[PDB]
């Protein structure tokens, strides 16, 4: 009853599943930037950069080498900063390598389309992690994770 | 050779090179290796029986 | 110096180990029979069984009775 | 230099040592060879083969390198 | 030639069938008449109903096609299986049953390709056939 | 075995202790016990919970020539058929996946060949093995003198 | 209708057939060509579903083995009580259990092996035996070897009647398809008769026998003075002085009144203080409330009556939107396939003997077991390594039903097909898991030996550092330790001091004090997750794609045990089932020598240990454990390297054999890789040289000499690899702990 065929076709290797082919799953996937639709793949950068390089400035900033100094937050965001430069470098060589110079009118599918992707997610990562470096150096609640409530 | 006679493989790429087996029947019509040759020793393939020609069997005394 | 002892002895054994697999890559690819008519060469091809057969009794000899002289000290 | 001297009492040191995974401890063990900084000690026995051949100061090991680039040129 | 309107053997899905490969650069269909409605087991994993006429299916494989092919001879005594490949031009060539006869028994026509006059023990050696254009056999 | 053989001779004459060489070597326990035992606790002492010294890199090299060889292990037993159909589904669940579809591999994800996994395999456990003895015979030679 | 319906002289018994080996099997029946005949015999002798097709033959078949299996357990058991009753110092031990070491097994002195009759105690010296045969005889309530005379009779009594019972059941009335074929009968009469009554039975004998003579033991009576057990049974009156509620009799039970039985019947929990094992008057009560448990499972099902449930009912109601028919067919699949079947019985077996080695050890059951640490040990990785390889079995024969008795047509939409038809999502994501498991698990270690060797020692994952605390194995701990009284209000005592309490200790030693679980046991439970759910997937990846995959559509025709299927598609090695399970055999014994080598250290630095008149206790490593596991180097320094000493210096001493044994196991484990990683090809050609040299004295065999098969010599491989792991584990534990204990 719950799990069909794929797209009605049952010799496709796949399988329709509440996980995979559920309402609340089309409309999540169909909302996230790399699928929503009118972004342009640099606006698709952007908000996948924003989101990324918020979260990695954390992990950096509380568990890397200078967590016990006074410079663990610069520190956190300038390891951030290399890890999205390699990120970015990763995607430029992929977009070279895989996508021919055929224009397909930017489907995120193009050498185009993902030059403008990579570099959007660049910007975007950059600038979330500035964001986040900023929210934790100005929030003590932030950098002690809750424990100056205590 | 005639049938049911010991013969001595001459193939370098047999089995049964150097071994004696004992013709089983020997084809007249024409064919590339008429001779059969069977053998006691199994080959790795398992097969016992084989077809040679009348220039790589020698009769054994 | 164990080092160095270390070193050179690691170097010799994989310096054999490449003679012999270049050995028997000269035998698969660079050996003419014809050329090779009964010479040196083609008799060691000729008895190798006998080569291998023995070499495969010593090495049997040496180790049997090595381990088991190691085993009765045990 | 300061192992043609006494080489019975000095180690010899293959090269500096610049590793920033090392910490403090690790810095201060590795300062082994009174040069007051982390090295390794050299297992090669180049010391004692330079000191036998008639090297006896750092300029003839560095002009030895330079002919050594030179030939690989 | 191939009708793709020919029904399939109502199967539940699987994550065995083909995938964008079989989009992108070859999808092979068999194609098979059925007395009655069987069950059979799909190559890729799984049980399917046969239908009672004509069958397609679509594997991403040649030897999956000819597996599917086997157990419809072997298991039951269907033997009118023909084996296409579909290219994504709309290409789609005829396999099996190449020549309308199943290649175990001789049929007139056929050209020996790859076959050779002597016995392996009288090929060449590389140090014949090297520095060459020569081949070993 | 040749390598064993030089060094625990040297080492029990450096130490003037032949004698244990010649009461020992007679027996394979003599080689576990008076040897590899023996010589190994200032290697496996470079670092410990209550410090670490020089010989640290010495013992971590130990480590890491034991791990690359039985590394090697796993090429060596297990053969290609395994993988290659695990290979498959892990493909499959790459294409299958959202967000991570985006990204397509250029050259096919394949099982390592017969061949190159026999290759590799060896390449570990020569590996293990020279980087363990190399540890071994001078951390515990630069332990012992 | 359940009822009885047998064939009568089917098989008639003859020699005729001992003197034609291979008759079972009509390939191997023509004769031995080569020696792969030889192999193949023995791979053959006992795959009954491969000598015929006959459900009714091969299910004599299994019973009569299971009946020469019970003939050889019989004769087992008899064995260990006569050498207990003969050749033991089993009354030195009763005497004074805290001072002599247990041994029943004696050597002859013929090359200087009477080394290994080791000052053992109580003027006797013989091995040091490690089974734990002298507690449970002294549970039993028994006193003399004249008691462990009758039951070496008894088992050998019982191996003569088993052995007769298989040659009858075979050869004379022989049960057909449809007295096999009886599910609910069977299980009806297992549950209640054999587990019910059997529980029941030593229930009784518990509370007759065991309890007043382990009372009067404890209470510091001779044996020799202590009464005989009929004595106790027919004088009521001395069994009323002991339990003063035998004074009542019966009246109690038939009315209900059962709290006049407390006093032998208790929830007592704990460790009896005497003998640090459990309370016999709490396994009495545990056994009388599993018989009742039992009889009232065994009658669930319907045999010949109405009431009852048919199983084939209930599967195929349970059924649900996510699996579309459900538990459809399962019935028919596990009343017609033995494999199926003894996939279920193994796996389902070895996680019992697994749970059954952790309660053993933290609820020692059998008085002066605790602190006869060998013992202990000994049982605890025993058990282990029977569970590693039941699994492993359960493994091997559900591939084995997948490849012959498993039917499509049969098996539509229901749970079977639809796992087969969504094989690809389960083993692509738990091959996620195992290398995030991997990751997280062993990357830790890495990352710790890595920190530890740079002097970064403040940066490593320990407990004076970056903590991880198993914040919920100490919560359940706490509830466990709080549990008495509040929880399980009428309980005394914790049911094991493990989660915590007070140390309890016999003889000035501990028998059982809390187990305190800090970094790492949280890095070492994770590695056990790791490598339990490696072999899972090994194992389950090669069940589920038995019968075909995508590289190769026809796998079932080739088999459940075939070598490869060539060198094409860039080569299809162990693409088995069976070499799945050889595999996954590979990493159970990683697991199983994990968690081995996890429970030695783990006893030895923080559990158990000699107390001192301060009440302090001091360990036998000292608290290694909690510093030292958290580095590979600790493992292999101060686990290793520093307890293999124990059996490295063992000539000259009674221990001389373990050690022996760990060199000859060394010796096996290094020669199995000759199997392991070579191939065929190789020693065929050497064999042809062989061969040559022995042609050319003019004699050869008429067997023609065979490289083993690829299978054969991956099955070698496996088998010297375990054989030597396991026994190398096996000498370095008893040694050590023989030393130490
Ligand atoms: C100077 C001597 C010499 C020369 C000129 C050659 C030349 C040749 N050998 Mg080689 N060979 C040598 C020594 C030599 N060999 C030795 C000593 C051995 C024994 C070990 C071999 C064993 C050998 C075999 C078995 C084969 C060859 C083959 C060949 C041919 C192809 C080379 C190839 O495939 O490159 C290989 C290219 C590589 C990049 C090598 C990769 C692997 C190496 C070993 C690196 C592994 C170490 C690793 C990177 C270190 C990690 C460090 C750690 C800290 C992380 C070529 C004619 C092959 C051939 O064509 O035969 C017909 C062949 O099958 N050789
Ligand atoms: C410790 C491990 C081990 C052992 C014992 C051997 C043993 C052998 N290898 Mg080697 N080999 C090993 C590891 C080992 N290998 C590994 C890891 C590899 C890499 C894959 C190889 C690869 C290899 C190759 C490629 C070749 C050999 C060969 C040999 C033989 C060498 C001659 C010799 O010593 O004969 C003496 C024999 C022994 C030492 C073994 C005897 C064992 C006991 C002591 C005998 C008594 C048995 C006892 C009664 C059984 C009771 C048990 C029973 C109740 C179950 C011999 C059979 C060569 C060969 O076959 O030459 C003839 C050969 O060509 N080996
Ligand atoms: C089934 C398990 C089992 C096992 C593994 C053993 C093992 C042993 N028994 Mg045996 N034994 C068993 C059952 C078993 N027994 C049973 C059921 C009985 C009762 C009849 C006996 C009665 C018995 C006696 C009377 C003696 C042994 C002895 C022995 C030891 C030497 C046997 C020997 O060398 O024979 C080799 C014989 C050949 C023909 C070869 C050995 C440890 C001997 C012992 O411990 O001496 C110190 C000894 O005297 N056993
Ligand atoms: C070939 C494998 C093997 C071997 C050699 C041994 C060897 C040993 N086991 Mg055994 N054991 C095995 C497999 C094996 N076990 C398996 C697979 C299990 C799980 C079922 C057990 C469960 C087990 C227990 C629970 C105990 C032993 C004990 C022992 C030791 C004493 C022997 C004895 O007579 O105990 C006699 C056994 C008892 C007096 C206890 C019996 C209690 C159990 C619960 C009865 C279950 C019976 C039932 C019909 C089984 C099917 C259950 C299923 C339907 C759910 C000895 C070291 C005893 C020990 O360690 O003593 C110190 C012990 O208490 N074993
Ligand atoms: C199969 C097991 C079994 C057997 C054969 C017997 C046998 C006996 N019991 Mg019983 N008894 C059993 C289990 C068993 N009991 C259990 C599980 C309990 C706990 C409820 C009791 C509690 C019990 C009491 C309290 C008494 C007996 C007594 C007796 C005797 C008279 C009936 C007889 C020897 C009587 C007797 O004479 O005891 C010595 C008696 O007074 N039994
Ligand atoms: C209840 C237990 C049980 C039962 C009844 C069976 C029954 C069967 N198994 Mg087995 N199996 C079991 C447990 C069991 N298995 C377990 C625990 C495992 C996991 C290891 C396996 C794994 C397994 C596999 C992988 C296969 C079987 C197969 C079979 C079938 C044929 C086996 C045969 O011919 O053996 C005959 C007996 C032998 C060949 C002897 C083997 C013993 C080896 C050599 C080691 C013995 C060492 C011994 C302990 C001594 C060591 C000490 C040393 C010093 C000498 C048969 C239906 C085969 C099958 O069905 O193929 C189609 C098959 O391929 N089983
Ligand atoms: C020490 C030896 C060793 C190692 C390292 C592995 C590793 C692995 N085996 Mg196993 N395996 C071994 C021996 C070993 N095996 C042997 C001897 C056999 C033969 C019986 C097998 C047979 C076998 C099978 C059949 C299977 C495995 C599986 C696995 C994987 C488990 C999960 C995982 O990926 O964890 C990941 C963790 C690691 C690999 C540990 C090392 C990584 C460290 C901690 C990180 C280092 C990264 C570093 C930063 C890189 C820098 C590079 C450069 C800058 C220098 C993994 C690749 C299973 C699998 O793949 O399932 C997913 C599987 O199916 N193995
Ligand atoms: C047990 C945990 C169950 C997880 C929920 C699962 C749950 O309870 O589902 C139960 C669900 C109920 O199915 P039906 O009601 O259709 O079936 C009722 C059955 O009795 C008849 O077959 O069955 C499924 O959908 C199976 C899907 C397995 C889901 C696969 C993912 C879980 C894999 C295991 C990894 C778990 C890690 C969890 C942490
Ligand atoms: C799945 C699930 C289960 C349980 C509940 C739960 C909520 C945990 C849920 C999971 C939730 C998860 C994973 C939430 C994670 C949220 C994340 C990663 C949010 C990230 C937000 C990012 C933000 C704001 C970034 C802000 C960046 C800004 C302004 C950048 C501005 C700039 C840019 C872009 C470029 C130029 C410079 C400038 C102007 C500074
Ligand atoms: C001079 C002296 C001083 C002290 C007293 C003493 C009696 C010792 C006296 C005499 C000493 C003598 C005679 C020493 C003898 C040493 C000799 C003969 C050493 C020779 C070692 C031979 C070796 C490695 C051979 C390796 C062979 C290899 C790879 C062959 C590979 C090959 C293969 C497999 C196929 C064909 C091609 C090729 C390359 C030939
Ligand atoms: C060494 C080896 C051989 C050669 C080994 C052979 C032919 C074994 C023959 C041994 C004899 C006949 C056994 C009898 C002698 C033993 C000492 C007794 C123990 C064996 C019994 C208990 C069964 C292979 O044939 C082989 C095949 C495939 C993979 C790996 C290998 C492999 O490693």
């Amino acid at each position: 009853q719950f799990v069909k065929p794929y797209n009605d076709d049952p010799f496709v290797g796949n399988l329709a599943t509440p996980v995979s082919t559920s309402s609340f799953t089309r409309s999540f996937l169909s909302n996230l930037p790399a699928y929503r639709s009118g972004l342009s793949p640099l606006l698709r950068g952007l908000e996948i950069g924003m989101t990324h390089g918020y979260f990695l400035v954390g992990p950096f900033y509380k568990l890397g080498p200078l967590r016990n100094s006074d410079v663990a937050l610069i520190s956190g965001l300038f390891s951030s900063i290399g890890l999205i430069i390699i990120l970015a470098a990763c995607l430029a060589i992929y977009g070279v390598v895989s996508f021919n110079e055929d224009d397909n009118t930017d489907s995120l599918q193009t050498s185009r389309g993902w030059k403008q992707f990579t570099s959007g997610w660049l910007v975007g990562s950059i600038g979330g992690a500035s964001f986040a470096y900023i929210l934790i150096s100005n929030i003590v609640f932030l950098q002690t994770s809750g424990l100056n409530l205590i | 050779v005639k049938r049911g006679s010991q013969v001595r493989i001459l193939r370098k790429e047999s089995y049964w090179y150097q071994d004696v087996g004992t013709v089983a029947t020997i084809d007249t019509s024409g064919i590339r290796y008429p001779v059969v040759v069977r053998f006691e020793k199994v080959s790795y393939s398992g097969v016992n029986t084989n077809n040679f020609s009348l220039d790589e069997v020698v009769e054994v005394v | 110096q164990a080092a160095l002892y270390t070193h050179h002895q690691y170097i010799a054994g994989f310096l054999m180990v490449g003679a012999f697999a270049h050995g028997a890559i000269f035998f698969v690819r660079d050996y003419d029979p014809e050329q090779n008519k009964n010479n040196v060469l083609a008799r060691m091809l000729e008895h190798k069984e006998a080569i291998i057969s023995h070499l495969s009794w010593v090495s049997l000899f040496l180790g049997f009775h090595t381990l088991g002289l190691y085993i009765h000290n045990d | 230099e300061q192992w043609v001297l006494n080489p019975l009492k000095v180690k010899p040191v293959a090269h500096a040592i610049w590793d920033p995974h090392f910490g403090q401890p690790a810095v201060k063990a590795f300062t082994k060879g009174g040069v007051f900084y982390p090295v390794n000690i050299a297992t090669s026995g180049v010391y004692h083969w330079w000191y036998t051949i008639g090297m006896r100061t750092n300029n003839d090991l560095y002009a030895g390198s330079l002919f050594l680039l030179f030939l690989s040129g | 030639t191939l009708n793709l309107q020919i029904p399939s053997p109502t199967f539940e899905g699987s994550t065995g069938g083909w995938l964008r490969a079989a989009e992108v650069e070859e999808k092979y269909a068999i194609t098979w008449t059925s007395g009655k409605e069987q069950v059979f087991e799909m190559p890729t994993g799984g049980a399917a109903i046969m239908r009672k006429g004509e069958n397609l299916l679509y594997l991403a494989r040649k030897e999956q096609c000819l597996a599917l092919g086997t157990q419809l001879k072997t298991g039951f005594k269907i033997t009118d299986y023909k084996i296409y490949r579909i290219f994504p031009s709309g290409e789609v060539q005829y396999l099996h049953p190449k020549d309308g006869v199943f290649p175990e028994k001789v049929n007139a026509g056929r050209i020996g390709v790859g076959n050779v006059s002597h016995s392996i023990g009288k090929n060449l050696n590389p140090s014949q056939i090297k520095f060459t254009n020569k081949s070993f056999n | 075995w040749v390598t064993f053989y030089w060094h625990w001779k040297h080492v029990t004459i450096w130490q003037g202790n032949a004698g244990q060489f010649n009461e020992s070597s007679t027996y394979i326990m003599g080689w576990l016990r008076d040897y590899l035992w023996l010589n190994s606790s200032p290697l496996i002492n470079g670092y410990n919970p209550f410090g670490m010294n020089s010989l640290a890199v010495w013992a971590w090299m130990f480590l890491f020539g034991h791990l690359i060889w039985a590394t090697g292990f796993m090429f060596l037993i297990s053969w290609r058929g395994y993988w290659q159909e695990l290979i498959e589904t892990l493909a499959w669940a790459h294409e299958r996946t959202p967000l991570a579809n985006l990204v397509r591999w250029k050259d096919k994800p394949v099982a390592l060949s017969i061949v190159q996994a026999r290759l590799v395999g060896l390449i570990h456990f020569t590996v293990g093995y020279v980087f363990t003895y190399a540890a071994f015979v001078i951390a515990s030679t630069t332990g012992k003198f | 209708k359940v009822s009885i319906t047998v064939d009568k002289d089917p098989v008639a018994t003859s020699f005729e057939k001992w003197a034609q080996p291979g008759h079972f099997s009509r390939t191997l029946a023509k004769g031995p060509k080569t020696t792969t005949w030889i192999w193949n015999l023995h791979a053959d002798a006992h795959d009954f579903d491969s000598h015929t097709s006959s459900l009714e033959d091969i299910s004599r078949k299994i019973f009569s083995a299971h009946f020469g299996q019970l003939s050889i357990i019989f004769l087992w058991l008899s064995g260990m009580y006569f050498h207990g009753a003969r050749f033991s110092n089993y009354s030195a031990w009763l005497s004074n259990p805290t001072a002599v070491k247990p041994s029943a097994q004696v050597v002859w002195p013929i090359v200087g092996q009477e080394v290994l009759n080791g000052d053992v105690g109580g003027g006797f010296q013989g091995v040091q035996i490690t089974s734990g045969f002298f507690q449970i005889w002294r549970a039993s309530g028994i006193t003399s070897e004249v008691e462990l005379y009758w039951c070496a009779l008894a088992g050998l009594l019982m191996s003569g009647l088993m052995i007769f019972a298989g040659w009858f059941h075979y050869h004379k009335a022989a049960p057909k398809l449809e007295w096999f074929q009886n599910a609910e009968s069977m299980l009806n009469h297992h549950l209640s008769g054999l587990l019910g009554l059997g529980c029941l039975s030593w229930a009784g004998h518990q509370i007759h026998v065991s309890l007043p003579i382990n009372k009067l033991l404890d209470a510091g009576v001779a044996p020799q003075e202590i009464p005989l057990p009929h004595e106790f049974l027919v004088n009521r009156d001395l069994m009323a002085q002991l339990y003063p509620s035998f004074s009542k009799g019966l009246v109690p039970f038939f009315t209900l009144n059962w709290s006049e039985y407390s006093d032998f019947l208790t929830f007592k929990g704990g460790l009896n203080p005497v003998t640090g094992g459990l309370w016999l008057s709490d396994t009495a009560h545990h056994h009388l409330a599993l018989a009742v448990l039992f009889i009232v499972a065994g009658h669930m099902y319907r045999t010949n009556w109405g009431i009852g449930h048919s199983m084939k009912e209930i599967l195929e109601a349970h059924k649900g939107p996510f699996t579309g028919e459900g538990h459809k067919g399962l019935y028919e699949v596990l009343i017609t396939s033995w494999h199926a079947q003894l996939s279920i019985n193994l796996a389902m077996l070895g996680s019992l003997s697994i749970i059954i080695a952790h309660h053993m050890y933290a609820m020692p059951p059998y008085p002066y077991i605790a602190t006869d640490y060998p013992t202990q040990l000994s049982l605890f990785t025993h058990h282990m390594w029977i569970g590693g390889f039941c699994v492993c079995g359960a493994a091997a024969h559900a591939g084995i039903f997948m490849v012959r008795d498993y039917n499509p047509a049969q098996n539509y939409n229901n749970l079977l097909d639809r796992v087969i038809r969504h094989r690809d999502a389960i083993i692509s994501h738990l091959n996620w898991i195992c290398i995030f498991l991997g990751f997280h698990s062993f990357g830790l270690y890495i990352h710790n030996d890595t920190m530890r060797a740079l002097g970064r020692t403040q940066d490593m994952f320990s407990d004076t550092a970056i903590q991880l605390k198993p914040v919920f194995a100490q919560w359940v701990q706490n509830i466990h330790t709080v549990a008495p009284g509040n929880t399980t209000p009428n309980a005394l005592a914790t049911a094991s001091y493990a989660f915590g309490g007070n140390v309890v200790s016999v003889g000035n030693k501990v028998a059982m004090m809390p187990i305190s679980l800090g970094t790492a046991d949280f890095m070492v439970h994770h590695i056990h997750a790791f490598t339990i759910h490696v072999t899972v997937l090994i194992l389950l990846k090669g069940v589920l794609f038995s019968r075909n995959s995508r590289l190769i559509p026809d796998k079932a025709n080739l088999g459940f045990r075939f070598p490869c299927d060539g060198p094409g598609r860039g080569g299809t090695c162990q693409s088995s089932a069976w070499d799945s399970v050889f595999l996954g055999l590979f990493w159970m014994y990683n697991c199983i020598s994990v968690v081995i080598f996890h429970f030695s250290w783990k006893m030895q630095s923080d559990v158990w240990g000699t107390v001192q008149a301060d009440n302090t206790v001091t360990h036998i490593t000292g608290g290694n454990f909690a510093q030292s596991a958290i580095t590979i180097n600790g493992w292999l320094r101060d686990f290793l390297w520093a307890q293999a000493s124990q059996v490295i210096q063992s000539y000259g001493s009674s221990l001389s054999a373990y050690g022996l044994i760990f060199l000859g196991a060394h010796f096996i484990w290094a020669f199995s890789l000759m199997f392991l990683f070579s191939g065929r090809g190789y020693w065929q050609e050497l064999i042809e040289s062989v061969v040559w040299a022995h042609n050319k004295l003019n004699f050869a065999p008429a067997i023609q000499p065979r490289a083993l098969s690829i299978t054969q010599g991956r099955a070698v491989g496996l088998a010297h690899y375990l054989l030597g792991g396991i026994g190398t584990t096996w000498a370095f534990f008893l040694a050590r702990i023989i030393s130490v204990g």
